[PDB]
RNA sequence: AGCGGCGAGUACACUGUACUUGCUGCUUCUUAGAGGAACAUUGUGUGUCUAACACAAGGAAGUUUAAGGCAACAACAGGUCUGUGAUGUCCUUA
RNA sequence: UGCAUACUUUUCCUCCGCCGAAAGGCGUAGGUAAUCUUUAUCAAUAUAUAUCGUGAUGGGGAUAGAUUAUUGCAAUUAUUAAUCUUGAACGAGGAAUGCCUAGUAAGCAUGAUUCAUCAGAUUGUGCUGACUACGUCCCUGCCCUUUGUACACA
């Protein structure tokens, strides 16, 4: 017997460790799912219990691992959501990168909405750091998704 | 001391350097433009004391 | 100062300042009188 | 080894062994700074 | 039954879905009556140092605890829940006469 | 009297003392009290009536002072007289 | 018959049932003699004295009241009493009298019919109230 | 003196129609006339609860207190000894640190509850929860009320 | 008589007797109120009034109470440390009776007498 | 019938100011039986004019923070005042008010130089006044807080220098006319 | 969750009121889902009689109704490796 | 006092009934919660009636002294709590400076977070419900146009 409070918030934790054992496990997945080769995967959930962000986000660092010449890389990433359908993106790289101290570089391509409940929703947002030479790499990636309409227009027929 | 009674006509500007008093055009039945220290409005009736000596408009 | 005594238009203030004494003197005189503030005639 | 039962040392973070800072309500049982980031997959939304 | 939920519009289309299947026969159905939302607030400090001006942020997961009442037959009542569902939302029947 | 305390039950020096004191004794006293208390007594059955005995180096500052003690020096050193009974031990540890 | 109307000051909501019967008025069980403070006694009985006593000697009252502190429960039965009453007249009463009765009521103020729509505001972080923030010292 | 004109009649047959603080003091009075319940031993230098840091300086305060509580069993269904002493909170002020709520000494509360029953005035029910009151004592309790706003309408 | 002496050292002047007797090192006002509740003599009269054999009488009544019907945890001074009785020690008895614990602490080079005779705290208060 | 504290029925008041009726509305709507009303009197720049005159006081008499939010105790106190007013002194406790009132407003003021004063303002700075000297006079005095504001009161509505308020009015204007 | 409905009483009123045990149309209050409602609407001023403001009536409400949440771009050599098994190098490793 | 074996309530909220001045204790009862703690009332300011009577005063509770408990393996450099007593500074606060415009200031409490125990903290929540603006650029800080610059680590 347990409490319902207690069982929401064990469900919760139970999903967000889920989630980190995925991205510890699948470095080499588009990865996103969470819906319960792979019965290993299944055997290790049974003993613990008794177009997409995150995908680009992974294949990001993948490239960076990789080693390639960076600003090239982004710019093939934003080529590939492009086509993807998105109405816009955001890619941000910061870390050390090239030289030793600093150095954040931006990577947009069409709008991207930051503020309201909107960005909430209409964006998927994912974050990786690229563990490198001397240090890490840090990636965000911001996609805005197609609308299921936005506050902001007034479409007149 | 003797209070005579000026009936407000309009309220000009709100003068001092911080804020704190109002410009008025006052009728009893002559018009003098004098200044108030507090919140006045149209048709409320001043107590002027000094009557005849003016303020300098905006 | 003013160490008022014990030992020897009603409202017990009033008293106080006349006859120079303690407000709980002076509303037992009132009580006496009649026989949390106070009004008398 | 010494009672290791109750006290801050005792119990830690979930996520990353901290004796420090362990947001204790509902067993959740995550030091705070983990909780934020994560506060979006267990199903804590900020409304107000 | 109770239906405990994490996300208010899927618990109320589930509901209106059971409705829906009560209303085909055989069930003398009260109506959805939606509880007391017990919200889970934290309020952590932002920031993991203790520089910045301490803003707080007041989290609160709203739990919507629903329930719904019948006189009727284990199975059909087995059956009525086959709505197909998901996880997100947690049922629970009570067969009890009491 | 002195003498007479020594002599009556653990129960009744209970009793008599402080309530905290009391308190401890009916919690238990651990392992280590009893092995300091052992100590003690060899310390005293070893001991010269004109200068004191050998003293015990102690860690721990938590021991209640209770009549088998009495006449010893403890730990830096304490000597235990009969007048300190149920007011622990401690005197130990700060500067100015 | 029966009438069920609420008032409503902060959080205080006073749900009043005006019924027939021979005029004796009451909260929970216990009369309006009580409320509880001398003093703001009147503010419970003002209604009343506006349309008179006569008129509520067909009107049995019972006020059932919940939450809040004195004033505000106090403000929260004057505003069930107000629309009670009202209500009554509007239902099973003429309609001439109910204009009456309201007019009377808007004459003497606001409160009796339309409620206080104030409540209190959340406090904020950096602070103890909800405006008052702490205290710097640089 | 609490007197006046009002705008409907008083159905004056229970104790919930009587002003409280002159029917305690009525109540206590009556007690004191009867001789029917005692003043144990340590009520006469007892503190009533942990806020009071002082005695109560009523003398009969026992009397008014016992009079409070069979208002109290009246006012409600089954009640505590717990909740009594709730009632009868106050302020403890702990000097310096800010004040807390203070719960009362129960105590005598439980003693007083324990005469009533002896004289037949309270009734510890099976079913429920802790001692109401006993329907003769209710009686009694209510024949006084009406004593009492008699004696205000002359 | 307006000024008075109940025990060694007092004034108990004007005031009603329960605040006058708190004038003594036994100024407990509760205490005061027992004491008086012990004698039984009204406390709405003042001190002034009082008779020398009711101060007499209180004096005595201040002197063991123990062997009275007043109780035991009231007593100021608990065990008295002198492993024997309880009593309220009173007026400059009580003063005696600290400055010999304070004599006894500071013999013992216990950490607390040691403070005590420094001018420092005790308590386990900060002053920082 | 229409009253205040069921006692003094200010339909028997006088004005004579005109300046100040306008500023102050003890009327057909601002009909009160106790001071205590929960009005919405901030919300606009002149609904402090709608405003009864003894709530006005009330709320004056609640100042200082120890004392803050204490508005039934204010209401006694100045229900008292009222009724000493009444007795001692007698006369219509609101006229002796409204007296003290029309005395209390220093009519022109300084600046940094003279100007004259709108009549709410100065209504307000009288309300100020009465009710700051009462306190004054209550604060390790003895007297008590009720029987000084009384006091207070009758002083205003002579017109006589031996209380606070006045005199502050006085030295205000004083100044005022130094200045100009 | 209540309100009544009504049995059962215990007290007192007039020719109903206060209080408990036992049984089971309404949704005003109690809960909480979907809707509605204010847009400066009508009235009158001031305004290039533009964007807009002030007042009055209505109204639950007329300072985007009140309060938050969200938070662009670019930084600060701001803080945090003492939140982390995010993490480089250097140190330390019986 | 130790181990081994068997077996079952208790680990958190406490109703209630008894013991206990008090704290707390023991026994039991409901509650994995709109059901029970408990919430048609868990609080204090409130208010009413008494005692004081302007007197460092019963304002004030620092500092201290000695017990009775509870938590914990462990309470001294006193965890906290209670009981008795001790009766310090402070008579409204200098130079400076903070917060605030309506359910707001302030007062009053209280829930939660930490928690084995311990709010004087924070964070929420309410209850009593003021004053004064309804503006201005005088200061302070930001922002803007113009202007000047030998500054750009500005
Ligand atoms: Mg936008
Ligand atoms: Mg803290
Ligand atoms: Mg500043
Ligand atoms: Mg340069
Ligand atoms: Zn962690």
């Amino acid at each position: 017997p347990i409490s319902k409070k207690r069982k929401f918030i064990n469900d919760g934790v139970f999903q967000a460790e889920l989630n980190e054992f995925l991205a510890r496990i699948l470095a080499e997945d588009g990865y996103s799912g969470v819906e319960v080769r792979i019965r290993e995967l299944t055997s290790l959930v049974q003993k613990r219990f008794f177009l997409c962000a995150m995908a680009q986000a992974e294949s990001l660092r993948y490239k960076l691992l990789k080693g390639l010449a960076v600003r090239r890389a982004c710019y093939g990433v934003l080529r590939h959501i492009m086509e993807s359908g998105a109405k816009g993106c955001e890619v941000i790289v910061s870390g050390k990168l090239r030289a030793q101290r600093a150095k954040s570089m931006k990577f947009r391509d069409g709008y991207l909405i930051s503020t309201g409940e909107p960005s909430k929703r209409f964006v998927n947002t994912a974050t990786r750091s690229a563990q490198l030479k001397q240090g890490v790499l840090g990636i965000k990636v911001k996609i805005m998704l197609p609308t299921s309409i936005l506050p902001d227009n007034i479409s007149v027929l | 001391e003797k209070s005579k009674l000026a009936k407000v006509e309009k309220v000009l500007g709100r003068t001092g350097s911080r804020g704190g008093v109002i410009q008025v055009r006052a009728q009893f039945g002559r018009f003098l433009i004098r200044n108030v220290k507090g919140p006045v409005r149209e048709g409320d009736i001043l107590a002027l004391l000094e009557t005849e000596r003016e303020a300098r408009r905006l | 100062k003013l160490n008022h005594a014990v030992f020897i238009v009603i409202t017990p203030s009033a008293i106080a300042e006349k006859y120079k004494v303690n407000l709980s003197v002076a509303r037992a005189v009132i009580n006496h009188l009649a026989d949390s503030q106070k009004l008398y005639t | 080894v010494h009672p290791k039962k109750y006290g801050q040392g005792s119990r830690q973070c979930r996520v990353c062994s901290n004796k420090h800072a362990i947001i204790r309500k509902y067993n959740i049982n995550i030091c705070r700074q983990c909780f934020r980031e994560r506060a979006d997959i267990i199903g804590f939304k900020k409304y107000r | 039954i109770a239906l405990t939920s994490k996300n208010l519009r899927a618990i109320e289309k589930v509901c209106s879905d059971i409705m829906k299947g009560a209303k085909e026969k055989n069930l003398n159905v009260s109506g959805p009556v939606r509880l007391p939302v017990k919200t889970l607030r934290i309020t952590t400090r932002k920031s993991p140092c203790g520089e910045g001006t301490n803003t707080w942020d007041r989290f609160e997961l709203r739990i919507y605890k629903r329930l719904i009442d019948l006189y009727s037959q284990c199975e059909v009542v087995t059956q009525m829940t086959s709505i197909n569902i998901d996880p997100v939302v947690e049922v629970e029947v009570i067969i009890t006469d009491s | 009297d002195l003498d007479k305390l020594l002599d009556l039950s653990q129960d009744e020096l209970i009793k008599l003392f402080k309530a905290r004191q009391r308190r401890k004794f009916q919690r238990g006293i651990s392992k280590k009290a009893k092995s300091l208390l052992k100590k003690i007594r060899k310390s005293k059955k070893n001991c010269e009536p004109g200068e004191k005995p050998n003293p015990v180096p102690t860690h721990l500052r938590n021991m209640t002072i209770i009549p088998e003690m009495v006449g010893s020096i403890v730990a830096t050193n304490v000597e235990i007289k009969p007048e300190m009974i149920g007011y622990y031990l401690g005197e130990f540890s700060i500067t100015y | 018959k029966r009438v069920q109307t609420f008032g409503k000051k902060k959080t205080a909501v006073a749900v009043a049932t005006v019924t027939n019967g021979k005029g004796l008025i009451k909260l929970n069980g216990k009369n309006l003699d009580l409320v509880e403070p001398y003093i703001l006694k009147t503010k419970v009985y003002e209604p009343l004295w506006l349309i008179g006593s006569g008129k509520l000697k067909n009107l049995d009252i019972r006020i059932r009241v919940k939450g809040g502190g004195q004033t505000s429960q106090i403000y929260a039965i004057r505003q069930a009493i107000g629309k009670g009453i009202i209500s009554y007249y509007q239902k099973y009463v003429d309609e001439s009298t109910k204009k009456e009765l309201k007019d009377v009521l808007l004459r003497y103020d606001r409160s009796l019919l339309v409620g206080d729509t104030r409540r209190c505001e959340p406090k904020k972080f950096g602070g103890k109230g909800a405006r008052a923030r702490y205290q710097k010292s640089y | 003196r609490l007197l006046e004109p009002v705008p409907f009649v008083k159905t004056n047959n229970c104790i919930k129609d009587v002003d409280a603080d002159l029917f305690i003091r009525s109540y206590a009075t009556h007690l004191k006339l009867h001789n029917k319940i005692t003043y144990p031993k340590w009520c006469t230098f007892v503190k009533t609860g942990k806020g009071r840091k002082l005695a109560p300086l009523n003398e009969d305060w026992y009397f008014i207190r016992a009079s409070s509580i069979l208002r109290r069993l009246y006012l409600h269904p089954d009640i505590g000894v717990g909740f009594l002493r709730r009632q009868f909170s106050s302020k403890q002020r702990r000097g310096v640190a800010p004040n807390h709520t203070s719960l009362a000494s129960g105590k005598i509360l439980r003693s007083i509850l324990q005469q009533l029953e002896n004289l037949g005035y309270v009734e510890q029910n099976p079913k429920k929860k802790g001692r109401r009151l006993t329907t003769k004592g209710e009686n009694a309790i209510n024949n006084f009320a009406r004593y009492i706003n008699k004696k205000v309408y002359n | 008589q307006h000024i008075l002496r109940i025990l060694n050292t007092n004034v108990d002047g004007k005031e009603k007797v329960i605040i006058a007797l708190t004038a003594i090192k036994g100024i407990g006002k509760r205490m005061a109120t027992v004491i008086c509740k012990q004698a039984n003599v009204d406390p709405t009269k003042r001190a002034g009034e009082l008779t020398t054999e009711e101060i007499d009488n209180i004096v005595h009544i201040m002197s063991t109470p123990t062997q009275f019907k007043i109780p035991d945890w009231f007593l100021n001074r608990r065990k008295d440390l002198k492993e024997g009785k309880n009593i309220h020690v009173i007026a400059n008895q009580l003063d005696s009776y600290l400055r010999e614990d304070l004599e006894r602490m500071k013999k013992i080079r216990l950490h607390r007498g040691l403070r005590h005779h420094w001018g420092l705290r005790v308590r386990g208060q900060h002053t920082k | 019938d229409i009253k205040l504290f069921k006692k003094w029925s200010y339909e028997e008041i006088n004005i004579a100011d005109l300046s100040l009726v306008d500023c102050i509305a003890v009327s057909q709507k601002a009909c009160v039986y106790t001071p205590h009303t929960a009005g919405r009197y901030q919300k606009k720049r002149f609904r402090k004019a709608l405003c009864p005159i003894v709530e006005r006081l009330v709320n004056s008499m609640m100042m200082h923070g120890r004392n803050n939010g204490k508005k039934l105790k204010a209401i006694r106190i100045v229900a008292y005042a009222f009724e000493i007013i009444h007795l001692m002194t007698g006369e219509n406790p609101l006229q002796v008010f409204v007296n003290a009132v029309q005395k209390g407003g220093p009519r022109e003021d300084s600046t940094r130089q003279a100007v004259d004063v709108s009549p709410l303002r100065r209504v307000n700075q009288a309300i100020y006044l009465i009710c700051t000297g009462a306190r004054n006079a209550a604060f390790r005095n003895i007297k008590s807080i009720s029987e000084c504001l009384a006091e207070e009161i009758i002083n205003c509505a002579n017109e006589s220098s031996s209380s606070y308020a006045i005199k502050k009015k006085d030295e205000i204007e004083r100044v005022a006319k130094a200045n100009r």
